[PDB]
């Protein structure tokens, strides 16, 4: 409720999206965040849905980004939705039984962070090595920023962290619906929207398919 | 002092000149109660409004009728819709029933409560429902154009002439089921047969009003 | 002492000549609530601006291309660009448009930046009436151009009604509606070619097909309230 | 406050500091039920357990029956899942039932002393070293201790949420199930097959369109 900058430009705000948070805009119609207890579980809930979805995003795009230029990868042009059925060095259930393991430790680390901040920063057999003092949760440092970054102008980074972010959690639930109606490779949708544009838009999909 | 249903005869003492359409007519005293009063105000509305909007149904429905279109009648209307768009019958009453049933207890406990309904119970709606006074609930929805507010004095001339209009289309609507029970025709059909021939096409010549024919 | 839709009466008190075409026309009494007046006197200059450049669209149309009619026009253009990408992009681009001049109307001083070029701004107006950039080389007074902005549009608000319903009854366009009328005046009236006595209701048919075909669906065009007419 | 129809008055039984200090009080009781404060204590304490029950019940229901429908488990449907799995098993249902009512027995009936006596089962000597930790809480209902191994109890605020959010998910499980029954007389077919069937044809395949909201 200030002049920040709005979703709306001259729309009313709710109050409690003065700025601290990363990248606020006061966009909560729905009034989900008004607890501060239940805002910064979202603020970290999204945070990391955005995070994945980076990841997600350059992990599905690039690898067929390289393959429809072609290269020569095992895996290579295989869809992101057909990239579970394909085989490996062991089944998938292993696999899963791996990950469930190594997250359950770092989530868990990343939880025990989050409910007391500045009391996870230790390793377990390794006690010299620790991260610096002062971080908030969602933002570790140290080791995590190798390059030396972080150290000035870190709000910025933060709002393009999160604009890079939410750009990417609608672009992995758009490669969910525009996979699933039409069933080709997200980055072939592109093809067709870029052959004729004004004859393939989602309505005209629709249409011919209803 | 004011004009009453039936001149020289005194208005009742529980209906004093303030309601609109007030003339006088209770006979039966069933308003005597100034509370369930307060329930046949809000009673003549809604059967009222209900019926201007009916009566403006059947009236647009046969004009429309007669002339060349492809419209049935009114009371052919209902086997005609639920034939031709092919939909389910108790699917179509019961959805009436969920839709009005909560338009409708809304009214019944603006009755029993008339500043409720405004604490947000609904999705953040507060002074929308808030509800000016017995059968006329006013504000942003129910009054978009802002009739009711600004002169007061044209408002209450406004009242009357929703009572005025409303009164009569009961009685059009009590008399297209009268005009097809003793014909057995759409009501345009029985104008246009009263203006061919005035006399000898009224009611006293079906057989069917006067048994004495 | 102003002049009035007519001239013997006296206006509604809410109607004190202060606003632009303020001829003191409104009998149906919307003119009493002061925040519905000013949705009203947005709506009304929203109507005209387009009526105005729908009216000199059809006849700008008709004096170049005589071949096709107006009303069937929205049907047989041809579009390179898709029958719904046209859609499309007016859909976007007037979701855009018109929000902004909505968020004009509920807060004035909220609307003036332009978003992407901060640099430029637009002026402190008045609500409906932007400037600045819509509005160079003004000529003469401001508020004379606004009472001409009105009466050219009011009329214009009426000449695209007498457009369409010229259309649904010689279903010729607005020069050869009047070419007929010019032809022949005392044959080619609405009340030479309807009446209704009380006993029978003679009205034209409509110079308009029901439905078209238009590339598979079939698109219903109705005749606007035939049946009601005279 | 948030009454479950906003023009009602709402019951004197459910206004009191012992009522309104309760999860799910929306003012609901057109019966007046529990006007009897020991009866509404008593009430309270079948309401959050026909509700765990049910929501343990309903995600044994279509939990089983939405992953059956999208593939990877062959689990048959609950009004049929009593039939079968019975004979992947090895005791009669009589000599079944009678080990269940022992053991769910043995259950209740320290629940019974419990809120007959706040406690009670906290006594000394009751248990092998175990009695301890079944002292519950300062409320009734919610146990605690070995019955919260995640630890959500201890925060004292966000706690009337957790409370709130259990019951409306238990009430909407309560309904789940009754749902369960009756959409099972109705039309013989499954829960899913009922949400599958109103959604490939809304508008005519509903209970408008069964022998049970007969005129
Ligand atoms: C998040 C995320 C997830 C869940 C996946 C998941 C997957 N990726 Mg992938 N990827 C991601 C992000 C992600 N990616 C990003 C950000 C990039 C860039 C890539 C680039 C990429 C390529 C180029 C390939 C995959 C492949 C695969 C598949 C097998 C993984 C594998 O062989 O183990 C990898 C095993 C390792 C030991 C490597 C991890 C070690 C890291 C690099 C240390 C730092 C699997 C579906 C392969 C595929 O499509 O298989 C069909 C494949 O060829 N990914
Ligand atoms: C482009 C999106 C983006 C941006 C702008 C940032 C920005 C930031 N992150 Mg962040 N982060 C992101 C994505 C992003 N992150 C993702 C996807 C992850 C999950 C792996 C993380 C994980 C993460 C951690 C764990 C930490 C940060 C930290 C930081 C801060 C300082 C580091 C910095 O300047 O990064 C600048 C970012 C870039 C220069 C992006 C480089 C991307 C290149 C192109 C590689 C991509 C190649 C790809 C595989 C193939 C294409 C800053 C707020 C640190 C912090 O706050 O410490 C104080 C910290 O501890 N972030
Ligand atoms: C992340 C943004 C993004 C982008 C760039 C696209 C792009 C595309 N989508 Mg897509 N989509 C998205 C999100 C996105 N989608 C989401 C979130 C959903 C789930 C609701 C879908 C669901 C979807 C379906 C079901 C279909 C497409 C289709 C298409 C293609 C045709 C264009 C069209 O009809 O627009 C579709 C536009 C939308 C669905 C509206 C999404 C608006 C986004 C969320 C906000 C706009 C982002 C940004 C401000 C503008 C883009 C610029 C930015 C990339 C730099 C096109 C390649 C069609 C296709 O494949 O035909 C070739 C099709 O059938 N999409
Ligand atoms: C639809 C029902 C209905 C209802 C509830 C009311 C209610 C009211 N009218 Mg009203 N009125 C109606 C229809 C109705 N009117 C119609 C159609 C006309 C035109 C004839 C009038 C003309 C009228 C006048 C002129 C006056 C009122 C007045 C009143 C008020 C006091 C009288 C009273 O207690 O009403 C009690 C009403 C009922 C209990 C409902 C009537 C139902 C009866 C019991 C059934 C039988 C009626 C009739 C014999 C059947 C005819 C059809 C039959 C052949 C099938 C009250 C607000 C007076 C007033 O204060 O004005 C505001 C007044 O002066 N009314
Ligand atoms: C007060 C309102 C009212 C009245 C007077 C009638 C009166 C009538 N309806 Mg009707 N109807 C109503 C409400 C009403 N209905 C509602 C709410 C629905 C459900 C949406 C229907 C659905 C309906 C159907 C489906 C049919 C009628 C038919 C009839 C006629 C029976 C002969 C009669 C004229 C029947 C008809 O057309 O008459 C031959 C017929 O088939 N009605
Ligand atoms: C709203 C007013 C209204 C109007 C304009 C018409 C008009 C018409 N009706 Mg009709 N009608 C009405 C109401 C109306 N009706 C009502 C309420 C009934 C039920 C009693 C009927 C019953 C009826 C029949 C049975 C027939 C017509 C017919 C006709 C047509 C020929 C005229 C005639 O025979 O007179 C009929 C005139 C009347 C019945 C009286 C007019 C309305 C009076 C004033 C009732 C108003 C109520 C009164 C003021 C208070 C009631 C007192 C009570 C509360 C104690 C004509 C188009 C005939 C037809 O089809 O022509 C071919 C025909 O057969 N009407
Ligand atoms: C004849 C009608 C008419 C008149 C007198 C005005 C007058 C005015 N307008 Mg307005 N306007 C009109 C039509 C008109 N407008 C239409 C149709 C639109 C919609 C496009 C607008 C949109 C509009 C906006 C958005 C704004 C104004 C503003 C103004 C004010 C200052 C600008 C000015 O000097 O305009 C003088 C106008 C004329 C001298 C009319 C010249 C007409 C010539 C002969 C060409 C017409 C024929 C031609 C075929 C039209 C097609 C053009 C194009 C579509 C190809 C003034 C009150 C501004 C304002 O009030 O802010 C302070 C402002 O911001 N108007
Ligand atoms: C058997 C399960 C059960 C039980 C014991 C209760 C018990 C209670 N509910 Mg609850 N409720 C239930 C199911 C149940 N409810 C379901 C399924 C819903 C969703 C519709 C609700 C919705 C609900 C609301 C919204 C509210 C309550 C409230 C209450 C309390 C006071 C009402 C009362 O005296 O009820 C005692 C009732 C019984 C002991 C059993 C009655 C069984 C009947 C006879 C069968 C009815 C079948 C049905 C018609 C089909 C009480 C603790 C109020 C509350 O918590 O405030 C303190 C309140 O505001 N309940
Ligand atoms: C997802 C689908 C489920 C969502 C259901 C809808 C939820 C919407 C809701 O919560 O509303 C969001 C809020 C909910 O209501 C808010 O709730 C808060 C917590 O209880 C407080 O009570 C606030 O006072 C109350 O406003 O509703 C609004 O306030 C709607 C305001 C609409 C404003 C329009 C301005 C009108 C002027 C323009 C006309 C010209
Ligand atoms: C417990 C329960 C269901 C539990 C179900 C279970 C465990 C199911 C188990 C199984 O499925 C699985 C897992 C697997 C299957 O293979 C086997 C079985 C064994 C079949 C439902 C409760 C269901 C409880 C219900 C439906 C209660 C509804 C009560 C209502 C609505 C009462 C309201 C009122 O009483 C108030 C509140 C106040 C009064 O004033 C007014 C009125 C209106 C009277």
């Amino acid at each position: 409720d200030a002049a920040l900058p709005s979703w709306m430009p001259g729309a009313d705000l709710p109050g409690y999206l003065n700025g601290t948070l990363p990248g606020d805009f006061g966009f909560d119609p729905l009034y989900l965040g008004q607890d501060p207890v239940k805002l910064k579980w979202y603020a970290q809930a999204e945070l990391m849905n955005a995070r994945f979805a980076m990841l997600a995003v350059a992990g599905i795009l690039v690898p067929e980004l390289l393959s429809n230029i072609g290269f020569s990868w095992p895996g290579a042009g295989v869809a992101w939705y057909d990239a579970g059925k394909f085989e490996y060095f062991a089944p998938a259930s292993s696999l899963f039984g791996v990950q469930m393991l190594l997250f359950a430790w770092v989530e868990i680390r990343r939880y025990q962070d989050f409910v007391k901040p500045g009391s996870a920063n230790q390793d377990p057999i390794f006690t010299n090595n620790k991260l610096p003092d002062g971080n908030e949760p969602g933002y570790p440092g140290g080791i995590f920023d190798p390059f030396g970054w972080s150290k000035g102008d870190i709000k910025s980074l933060k709002l393009k962290e999160i604009k890079n972010g939410r750009l990417a959690m609608l672009a992995f639930a758009g490669f969910i619906g525009q996979a699933y109606t039409t069933g080709t490779t997200p980055l072939k949708n592109l093809s067709t929207h870029l052959a004729d544009p004004w004859s393939t838009t989602v309505w005209q999909n629709d249409l011919a398919r209803l | 002092v004011r004009p009453v249903w039936f001149p020289g005869n005194p208005p009742p003492a529980h209906l004093d000149g303030s309601l609109a359409g007030d003339y006088g007519f209770d006979p039966l005293f069933l308003g005597q109660e100034p509370q369930t009063l307060k329930w046949y105000v809000q009673a003549e509305l809604v059967h009222g409004r209900f019926a201007m909007l009916g009566a403006a149904g059947i009236i647009l429905t046969s004009i429309g009728a007669k002339v060349g279109l492809g419209f049935p009648e009114w009371y052919d209307a209902g086997k005609v819709v639920v034939e031709k768009n092919n939909i389910d019958f108790p699917t179509l009453m019961v959805i009436q029933f969920y839709l009005m049933g909560w338009a409708e207890t809304k009214r019944w406990y603006d009755f029993k409560n008339p500043g409720s309904q405004a604490d947000g119970s609904f999705l953040g709606f507060t002074e929308e429902f808030k509800g000016l006074e017995n059968g006329y609930p006013g504000g942003r929805f129910f009054d978009p154009m802002g009739l009711s507010r600004g002169d007061a004095a044209k408002y209450q001339e406004y009242k009357q002439k929703e009572v005025k209009n409303g009164r009569l289309a009961m009685i059009a609507c009590l008399g297209f089921a009268a005009q097809y029970a003793a014909t057995g025709k759409g009501p345009l059909d029985n104008l246009a047969d009263h203006l061919a021939d005035p006399n000898h096409v009224n009611f006293a010549t079906n057989g069917v009003s006067i048994p004495i024919a | 002492s102003r002049p009035l839709w007519l001239p013997g009466s006296t206006p509604p008190a809410h109607l004190k000549g202060d606003l632009p075409g303020d001829f003191g026309f409104d009998p149906l009494g919307l003119g009493a609530n002061a925040e519905s007046l000013k949705w009203f006197k947005e709506s009304e200059l929203v109507h005209s601006r387009w009526a105005m450049a729908a009216v000199a669209g059809i006849l700008v149309q008709e004096i170049v291309r005589p071949d096709v009619f107006w009303y069937n026009a929205g049907k047989e253009v041809e579009s390179p660009l898709g029958p719904l990408g046209l859609l499309a992009v007016e859909f976007f681009l007037m979701h855009w448009v018109e929000v902004r001049r909505w968020q004009d109307l509920r807060k004035p001083g909220s609307v003036d930046q332009d978003p992407i070029f901060s640099q430029y701004k637009l002026p402190p107006h008045e609500v409906g009436y932007p400037g600045g950039v819509f509005a160079p080389f003004i000529p003469g007074d401001l508020a004379e151009l606004k009472v001409k902005e009105i009466k050219n549009g009011r009329l214009a608000m009426l000449a695209f009604v007498g457009f369409v319903m010229a259309a649904q009854v010689t279903g010729k366009g607005p020069i050869a509606a009047l070419q007929e009328h010019l032809a022949d005046p005392w044959g080619t009236t609405i009340f030479s070619k309807a009446a209704v006595v009380p006993g029978q209701a003679v009205a034209p048919p409509c110079k308009i097909p029901a439905s078209v075909s238009y590339k598979g669906i079939e698109i219903p065009t109705p005749c606007f309230l035939q049946g009601l007419w005279p | 406050r948030q009454s479950w129809l906003p023009g009602s008055q709402i019951p004197a039984h459910l206004d009191t500091p012992a009522a309104q200090a309760l999860a799910g009080n929306f003012g609901f009781d057109p019966l007046g039920l529990g006007k009897d404060p020991v009866a509404l204590r008593w009430y309270q304490q079948a309401e959050l357990i026909h509700c765990r029950t049910a929501m343990a019940g309903v995600a044994g229901i279509l939990i089983p029956g939405l992953l059956t429908k999208a593939g990877a488990l062959n689990v048959p449907e609950w009004y049929d899942a009593g039939k079968v799995a019975i004979e992947n098993s090895f005791a009669p249902w009589g000599s079944l039932l009678a080990v269940q009512l022992f053991l769910c027995g043995f259950v209740e009936a320290k629940r019974w002393q419990d809120i007959r006596k706040p406690g009670s089962q906290g006594e000394p000597g009751s248990f092998l070293g175990f009695e301890a930790s079944l002292k519950g809480t300062s409320e009734l209902g919610y146990p605690g201790g070995p019955f919260d191994p995640l630890g959500l109890s201890k925060e004292a605020d966000k706690w009337a949420d957790w409370k709130l959010k259990e019951v409306k998910n238990g009430r909407l499980a309560m309904l789940a199930f009754l749902g369960f029954v009756a959409q099972k007389y109705a039309t013989g077919a499954g829960p899913v097959d009922n949400l599958a069937a109103h959604l490939k044809d809304p508008w005519h395949v509903n209970y408008a369109t069964n022998g049970v909201s007969l005129p």
